[PDB]
């Protein structure tokens, strides 16, 4: 989920983007 | 510089670029 | 994200276990 | 039975359904 994608690894504006709303 | 973001960081960077939009768990 | 799929609309376990991690 | 998982109520089903794996924004 965001974390293992924004947290453990590094994520892009559009990955990002996909967790809003 | 880190660019993981983490606890207060990813929270921060959703709001930035989440706008008005939402995310969750903002109440 | 999470909100358009299970607040808005319903999800499944399948998909709530997608927003775990 | 509403079946909507909405604010609290999602953070619940989240602790529920993901235990030990944790998630955002739980610490
Ligand atoms: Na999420």
């Amino acid at each position: 989920g965001i974390v293992e994608q924004c947290c453990t690894s590094i994520c892009s504006l559009y990955q990002l983007e996909n967790y809003c709303n | 510089v880190n660019q993981h973001l983490c606890g207060s960081h990813l929270v921060e960077a959703l709001y930035l670029v989440c706008g008005e939009r939402g995310f969750f768990a903002t109440p």
